[PDB]
């Protein structure tokens, strides 16, 4: 008997589109990566960096704009009331 | 008859009947918006203060003519000042009134090897930036020390950034030939580059 | 169109690629798995596990 | 209105080069299609102020000090 | 109360990765000179930091 | 009221219409409280 | 089968909270198909995309399930229509279809 | 869009601030200038044609597996790995396309829409030549339609179909003519003219989205797809050509055969059943009140097709979504001044609402109207009239808001005497 | 007699006019729009009519009384609008009559579901009949609605020799 | 009086119970032990009024989760891709953009048992999870060699010709107790 | 007896009762799907995504047997030359896709329940 009770099967849709080395259209599984989608575009030889799409930091008034969006907070910012601060230290 | 005409006539009938029905529903829209003050106006007559509402309605009439003084003639109508005073906007009482300590910049919690310089420049360019400091100018940070810092942590993805854009050109020999990547490679994989 | 789960998919022809048929094999093995966990025989041949358990519950 | 208006608002191209040259340090037919009604909007409300400045509020500032509430 | 959903949204007036930025709000704004002080229309109830 | 609410004068209509509506389903998918309870008690043995 | 009061009055709760649902199936590659009201499940069902033991899942359940044994799914699909065209479908143009498939390959 | 022009004032203020800060968002000049200077920009592009120049379409270029998804790379027992990449690669078959066509043509002119029913009227009240030339409108359109689809004609198809709601107002627009004009009865004998009406009117509305009665049925093909718009597999390009041309040619050959037998239906076998009814039947009708009904009938249908998409789509996609909305838009929610919780756009207030949400007829002061049913839950709106996904409760039940004696005892003020 | 056709402040009044019936069956619009929720907008509509046409209880007769009594026997305003307005009076008699009905009907069809579909057809057809004759109000035209209008003619000129 | 002359204090009001995973609880129907779980939040709790839906969350930070989610939390089972900021339970300096945690879901943190993947850093971890911070049983790999030599072109076969034997001599099995 | 000057259009009293019957049979036939002679109504023949997607099916294969690179066409359009955010810079097909759902309804219960 094998190891694992359940097949590990790759999961990903496929899509159509050209090759560049094979020189041909074809169908495939081959997607951009996670770790830099959404981060760059290539639309010409020259590459654009995007200036704001994940936001990286943060202050009071962008956590007022984004207060229930988020996936996280921190200590940093809920010091300042104190029921939440109690909730940190108890 | 004719098509022209036909079109016309068409055309004719569904724009006024479009324009009456913009005008029905902007009616409808102001009667919706104002219903408020006419309910605070008839609470005021029905609490016992019968002569008061009548100095909210001329209030109204004032407020119109102050308005026509201010914006079309421009006089001063002195009080003013004591009125913009009174409000701020959200970047001013970040420049204002916000200690430093409440802006963080997701990597000052993610890397515990900064220094106090990058941990500024990193506040600088992400936390707080440069309308929302006292002393900002646009260009304060300079986007060749934030990628000289953004290398320095994860300096792999950057290898791999860099074998890309060798790869894209054609300097793939002059990317092995980098005094480090011979040496990683063989820390790496355990055996040496053949190719 | 081999990929559609109904009828439709068994009619046409699945390409040469032995790795996607493997890819293929193994999920037909996990809804095979799902399947048996929610259909059962009206009466299961001896030696068999279903048979094993109705002769426990018959027992008890 | 809207073409009286458009008179007023409107700026040639040297205007639409001076908002551009100091808002950013680049000389104009450089830039994003975003970054060029930025300059252009500039150069439009700084017309429409110099107007209201120069010839509404040069005459109708005679100091009527009155009607308050 | 009715307990709040965390989803995040899209639209909005601004383009994403940005705030309202000229929002009014109720707070002072102090000239650095007073004399002949009366009071303030919109006081700082928190003083302290 | 609430038990000569679910009356069957009451909800004459609506056993009619469940009745053709069940009625679309394949006849073998009916079962008996006993096969239903059977059902369950092989689900869980053949986890074991 | 004759139903009880309490079969009758579960199938209406149970029609109730199954209203509003959007469904969704996988294919061979285990990959999910696009968003399916009841109307897009009977066009798929009649065309031979999917069948009975199509994986499916909506609201009401933690994981996916084959069409039979997901409960009044298959009497919501099975329209007199839809049964009339399936099987014009399947006998007129798929089985053909299937025959000559086998011949040739 | 409207919102996108918003956003990019809104962009533009924003990046006056270190420059010349403006008073506010809604300051009279600034505003003024930018209304201004859109409307202007928006007349010099509607001058030239703004479909004619923009970029509609993008190339797709796989990435190489160093660029892809790393870590879903796996190797299977060696020599195999699970990226996975394929091509889409007689006479017989030419002849085989165009039988598919002619039997796939006869599967389009079955009448359960619209514009059947239109060629039908024309066909009973007026002569012959007026059902011909309607169903050779109809005959011209789908075929059209159908060409533009199978070659791929993108340039006009996409674009098209891009503009949803002003297809669903263009055929509004049609119905509403037609039926303003058959409710007169008007008759003259036949001329060219009147003859290109009608044709026209059938191959605009063959263009636009309309009902069907019998939907399943209606969209079979023969062959193994889900409609008749789909390709054929070819291996170069005159294959191509010559594959869907024949299929073309098929469609067309089995249409116009079909509007020919159409046509000799309409002209000797019709008086049978004609006499048949009129003279044979037990029921006793005039022949100037049956006609009557019977143009009753026919308005009540082209009715009824007009109006069935009303209940099927909610405001927010026939309004919002051409202002430049998105589903739960963030400005739908927005409110005005920090301290008031009310909505900054009141005329969108009714989207979107939870039934524990305050309802507004309850401020003091307020004259609305009496509300029996909701009583004993009168703080909130405690109705649930939810969408596709969109359902959301709390301590309000689904079975309190819309199941059985539940519901039905919660709204028991409507029924006391008084 | 004047025969002109109606211009836009006389199709303002007259959708005002057509508003009133529409308040007088609000209250049952939940048994129809919980059955269709894209006429969810009907439920939010008519609040701010409904608080103006209930600031005194006898409003409504006065409106009655004055639009009667000055609108539809002025000879000088346009047959057309006097229509639309005697055809907004009729349409808010038969609400009222709908509204007489719900109140009589007996104990045992009260408490089943039958009133949850009584109340829905009465806001369904009022809101049907409303919804047609403004159409017809903003594009000036005459609207014949069956066994009404000409209740509505007779009445119209029956209003005009009121005074000989 | 019921409803006014009484007063539930703080320490006693009724509150929903915690169960954990859900194992070990005493069941009042023995064929059924789901039953037990019904005065619970937990995932398989039978009726919770609201359904479990499917949720595809794009957050400001590029933090993604995909999964079945209970009145918007995730709470069942689901894949989280970490952008430039966290989730999950996971402290700040663990994850990196592009990072991936697989598996089972409650209240919004990783809880039950899953996979967490970088491919940046190579490392793989699959094991036990408790309040998003590696509690249990677990194994641990580095398949950095082999994503590096994926990276500079190599195909898959010979990559995984050149590393396999290094990369498995390298694995790690433990028990951990709080991260 | 008098109607009006008759050069003002009078509508008849058959639209009215075509409307106000055509209305509620819409309504019952939306209600009970599958007893309309076996039947229900719809209110379209394709789904503008289907359509979209065999028309670029064909077109990017005919593309490609001429030997040329072939092009995906976006419903809503293209892309927007910007640098601040991917989102802003393909808004237009975004705003297409996020449509889904309610573009392909129907916005009442898909199926009867007796209250
Ligand atoms: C934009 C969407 C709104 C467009 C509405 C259609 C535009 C109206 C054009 C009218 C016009 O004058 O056309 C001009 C033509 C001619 O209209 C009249 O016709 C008379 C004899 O034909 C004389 O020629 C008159 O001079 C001419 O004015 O009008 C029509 O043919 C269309 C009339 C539309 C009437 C509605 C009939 C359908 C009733 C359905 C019930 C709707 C109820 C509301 C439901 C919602
Ligand atoms: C494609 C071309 C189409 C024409 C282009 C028309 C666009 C016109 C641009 C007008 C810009 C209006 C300013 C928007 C300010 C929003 C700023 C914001 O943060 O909101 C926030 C502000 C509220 O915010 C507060 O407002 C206070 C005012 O009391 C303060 O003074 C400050 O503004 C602010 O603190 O929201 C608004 O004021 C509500 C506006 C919502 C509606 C947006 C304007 C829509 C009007 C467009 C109608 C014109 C249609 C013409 C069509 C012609 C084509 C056929
Ligand atoms: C309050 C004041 C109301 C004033 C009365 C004016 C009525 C004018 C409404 C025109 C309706 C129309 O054009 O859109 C009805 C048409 C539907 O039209 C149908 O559409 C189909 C497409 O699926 C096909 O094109 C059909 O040919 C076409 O007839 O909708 C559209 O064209 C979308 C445009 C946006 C319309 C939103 C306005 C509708 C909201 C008003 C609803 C009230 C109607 C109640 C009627 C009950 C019917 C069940
Ligand atoms: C860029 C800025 C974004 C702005 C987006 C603007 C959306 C514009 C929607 C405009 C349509 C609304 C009309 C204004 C309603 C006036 C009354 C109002 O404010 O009510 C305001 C009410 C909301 O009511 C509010 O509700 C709140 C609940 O939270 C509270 O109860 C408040 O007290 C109450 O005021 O809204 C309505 O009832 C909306 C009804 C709109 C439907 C009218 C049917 C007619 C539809 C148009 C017909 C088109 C015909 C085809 C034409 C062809 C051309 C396409």
């Amino acid at each position: 008997k094998s190891f694992d009770i359940t097949s590990m099967t790759t999961t990903l849709p496929f899509y159509a589109g050209w090759d560049e080395s094979l020189k041909k259209f074809v169908v495939t599984n081959r997607l951009l990566s996670r770790r830099d989608a959404g981060l760059s575009v290539n639309n010409n030889p020259q590459e654009i960096n995007f200036t704001n799409p994940p936001i990286q930091g943060l202050n009071e008034g962008s956590f007022l704009y984004w207060q229930t969006e988020m996936p996280f907070n921190s200590y940093n910012i809920d010091q300042f009331i104190t029921t939440n601060q109690s909730f940190y230290a108890p | 008859e004719p098509i022209q005409d036909e079109l016309l006539k068409l055309l004719r009938g569904g724009w006024v009947l479009l324009s009456n029905l913009a005008l029905f529903l902007v009616f409808s829209s102001f009667l919706h918006r104002s219903l408020n003050w006419f309910v605070q106006t008839e609470l005021l007559v029905a609490v016992g203060a019968p002569q008061q509402a009548g100095e909210r309605v001329v209030g109204k009439f004032f407020e119109a003519i102050e308005w026509v003084e201010r914006n079309i003639l421009g006089w001063k109508l002195p009080g003013d000042e004591e009125a913009e005073d009174a409000t701020s906007k959200v970047y001013e009482v970040l420049q204002n009134y916000t200690p430093a300590e409440a802006a963080y910049s997701f990597a000052q919690l993610k890397y515990k090897d900064l220094t106090h310089k990058e941990r500024e420049l990193f506040h600088k360019a992400y936390a707080l930036r440069h309308f929302e400091r006292r002393d900002g100018r646009p260009g304060d940070v300079d986007a060749a020390e934030l990628q000289a810092v953004k290398d320095r942590l994860d300096p792999l993805e950057a290898d791999r950034r860099a074998y890309a854009a060798a790869k894209a050109a054609g300097r793939l020999d002059e990317y092995w030939a980098a005094p480090g990547r011979e040496a990683t490679y063989q820390r790496i994989v355990g055996a040496p580059r053949i190719a | 169109k081999f990929m559609a789960p109904g009828p439709l998919g068994l009619c046409h022809a699945v390409p040469d690629d032995p790795s996607l048929r493997q890819e293929m094999a193994k999920v037909a093995h996990n809804y095979a798995a799902i399947y048996r966990m929610y259909n059962f025989d009206w009466d299961p041949e001896p030696g068999t596990v279903q048979y094993k358990i109705d002769q426990r519950i018959r027992r008890a | 209105t809207v073409a009286a208006g458009a008179a007023i608002v409107v700026p040639s191209g040297k205007q639409v080069e001076a908002a551009s040259l100091d808002i950013y340090g680049r000389p104009p037919s450089q830039l994003l299609p975003n970054e060029r009604r930025a300059a252009e909007f500039a150069a439009g409300h700084r017309r429409w102020k110099g107007f209201v400045d120069n010839s509404i509020y040069s005459w109708t500032r005679t100091l009527p000090g009155h009607d308050n509430p | 109360k009715p307990l709040q959903r965390y989803i995040p949204q899209n639209g909005g007036f601004t383009w994403p990765g940005d705030y309202l930025r000229l929002e009014i709000v109720e707070m002072p704004k102090l000239k650095s000179i007073n004399i002949k002080k009366t009071s303030l229309k919109q006081k700082i109830n928190v003083q302290p930091v | 009221l609430q038990h000569w609410y679910y009356t069957p004068f009451n909800r004459l209509l609506m056993k009619f219409d469940v009745d053709a509506f069940i009625n679309r389903q394949p006849k073998s998918h009916f079962l008996t409280k006993n096969e239903e309870r059977a059902l369950h008690i092989r689900r869980f043995l053949l986890s074991e | 089968i004759v139903l009880s009061p309490y079969q009758y009055e579960m199938i209406n709760y149970q029609r109730m909270l199954m209203r509003k649902n959007i469904w969704y199936y996988r294919d061979r590659m285990n990959v999910p198909r696009g968003p399916c009201p009841l109307h897009v499940v009977k066009e798929a069902w009649v065309s031979g995309i999917v069948d009975e033991n199509t994986l499916f899942w909506g609201h009401g359940l933690y994981d996916w399930l084959p069409a039979k044994n997901i409960k009044l799914l298959l009497p919501m699909v099975r329209t007199p229509e839809v049964r009339f065209a399936t099987w014009i479908k399947r006998t007129f143009s798929l089985k053909p279809s299937l025959n000559r498939i086998r011949e040739q390959r | 869009s409207l919102v996108t022009s918003v956003k990019d004032y809104v962009e533009i203020t924003h990046k006056l601030i270190e420059i010349e800060p403006l008073k506010n968002y809604t300051e009279f000049g600034a505003v003024f200038t930018y209304f201004i200077f859109s409307i202007g920009e928006f007349f010099k592009n509607f001058f030239s044609f703004s479909f004619l120049n923009n970029i509609w379409s993008i190339p797709i270029i796989i990435p190489d597996i160093a660029s892809a998804m790393i870590s879903e790379v796996s190797v299977l027992d060696g020599y195999f790995h699970n990226a996975f990449t394929f091509l889409e690669t007689p006479s017989l078959v030419i002849f085989e396309k165009f039988v598919i066509g002619i039997i796939n043509s006869l599967f389009l002119i079955l009448p359960t829409s619209t514009s059947h029913l239109i060629t039908l009227r024309r066909f009973v009240m007026q002569g012959l030549e007026a059902g011909y030339m309607a169903g050779l409108g109809t005959l011209a359109g789908n075929f059209l339609w159908l060409a533009s689809i199978i070659l791929g004609w993108r340039f006009f198809v996409i674009p098209w179909l891009s503009l949803d709601i002003f297809r669903y107002l263009l055929g509004f627009v049609l119905l509403v003519k037609y039926i303003w004009d058959s409710s007169k009865e008007r008759r003259m004998a036949l001329e060219d003219l009147s003859k290109w009406k009608i044709f026209l009117l059938n191959f605009l509305l063959a263009l636009t989205e309309q009902s069907c009665i019998y939907p399943f049925i209606s969209n079979l093909s023969f062959g193994p797809d889900a409609s008749i718009l789909e390709g054929f597999p070819v291996d170069n390009y005159p294959q191509f050509l010559l594959i869907h041309g024949a299929y073309l040619l098929g469609i067309l050959f089995g249409s116009f055969s079909l509007l020919q037998f159409t046509c000799w239906f309409w002209e000797n076998p019709a008086f049978s059943i004609y006499l048949w009814i009129t003279t044979k039947s037990s029921l006793k009708i005039s022949t100037s009140s049956y006609y009557k009904i019977l143009n009753f009938t026919f308005l009540y249908a082209t009715m009824l097709c007009a109006i069935a998409s009303i209940p099927y789509y909610g405001l927010d996609y026939t309004i919002t979504n051409p202002i430049g909305l998105v589903p739960q838009d963030r400005i739908l929610n927005q409110k005005k001044s920090q301290s008031d919780p009310d909505k900054l756009i009141t005329e969108t207030a009714f989207l979107n609402l939870n039934p524990t949400d305050k309802n507004s007829r309850i401020r003091d002061g307020v004259h609305a109207r009496r509300e029996r049913w909701k009583q004993r839950l009168i703080k909130y709106q405690a109705f649930d009239a939810s969408t596709y996904d969109q359902g959301v409760y709390d301590f309000l039940t689904i079975e309190d808001l819309n199941y059985g004696f539940d519901r039905f005892w919660l709204r028991r003020k409507m029924r006391n005497h008084q | 007699r004047n025969e002109g056709p109606m211009t836009w402040p006389w199709k303002l009044m007259c959708a005002i006019l057509y508003m009133l019936p529409w308040v007088d069956v609000t209250e049952k619009t939940v048994y129809f729009v919980e059955r269709f929720p894209a006429f969810v907008w009907t439920e939010y509509f008519s609040e701010p009519f409904e608080h103006w046409y209930n600031i005194h209880e006898y409003a409504p007769l006065f409106i009655f009384f004055a639009t009667y009594l000055g609108i539809v026997r002025n000879k000088k305003i346009p047959h057309v609008a006097r229509y639309h307005v005697m055809m907004g009076v009729m349409l808010d008699i038969v609400a009222m009559i709908l509204i007489v009905t719900e109140e009589n009907l007996p104990t045992g069809v009260l408490w089943t579901p039958w009133s949850d579909l009584f109340y829905a057809l009465m806001f369904w057809f009022i809101f049907l009949l409303v919804i047609y004759c403004l159409f017809f109000c903003f594009l000036g035209w005459y609207c014949e609605i069956p066994l009404i209008s000409e209740g509505v003619y007779l009445q119209i000129e029956q209003a005009e020799q009121l005074g000989q | 009086d019921e409803f006014e002359s009484d007063e539930d204090n703080t320490e006693s009001e009724w509150a929903p119970e915690y169960v954990g995973a859900g194992l070990g609880l005493v069941a009042e129907d023995p064929l059924n032990p789901q039953y037990s779980l019904r005065h619970s939040n937990h995932p398989l709790a039978p009726f919770p009024g609201e359904p479990l839906k499917w949720a595809s969350y794009v957050y400001p930070d590029f933090t993604t989760f995909e999964g079945l989610s209970k009145q918007s939390i995730p709470h069942g089972m689901g894949v989280m891709t970490f952008g430039t900021g966290t989730g999950a339970g996971f402290a700040m300096s663990q994850t990196r953009y592009g990072d991936k945690y697989e598996g089972e879901f409650q209240a919004g943190y990783a809880h039950g048992l899953g996979q967490f993947t970088s491919e940046a850093s190579g490392e793989v971890y699959i094991g036990e999870f408790f309040a998003g911070q590696r509690h249990g049983c677990g194994m641990t790999l580095d398949m950095k060699p082999y994503f590096y030599l994926l990276e500079r072109g190599v195909d898959p076969v010979e990559a995984y010709r050149r590393t396999a034997g290094a990369i498995m001599k390298n694995v790690e099995v433990r028990t951990w107790y709080r991260g | 007896v008098y109607k009006g000057p008759a050069s003002i259009p009078h509508a008849s009293a058959e639209v009215f009762g075509a409307f106000f019957l055509a209305t509620n049979t819409a309504l019952l036939a939306h209600m009970f799907p599958g007893k309309l002679f076996g039947s229900e109504l719809h209110v379209r023949k394709w789904d503008p995504d289907y359509l979209a997607s065999c028309c670029n099916e064909q077109g990017m294969r005919r593309e490609a047997l001429s030997g040329k690179k072939p092009n995906l066409w976006l419903l809503g359009g293209g892309p927007r030359l910007v640098n601040d955010s991917w989102e802003r810079m393909w808004w237009n097909n975004l705003h297409w896709k996020r449509w889904k759902v309610p573009r392909t309804g129907p916005a009442f219960p898909q199926d009867m329940y007796w209250q």
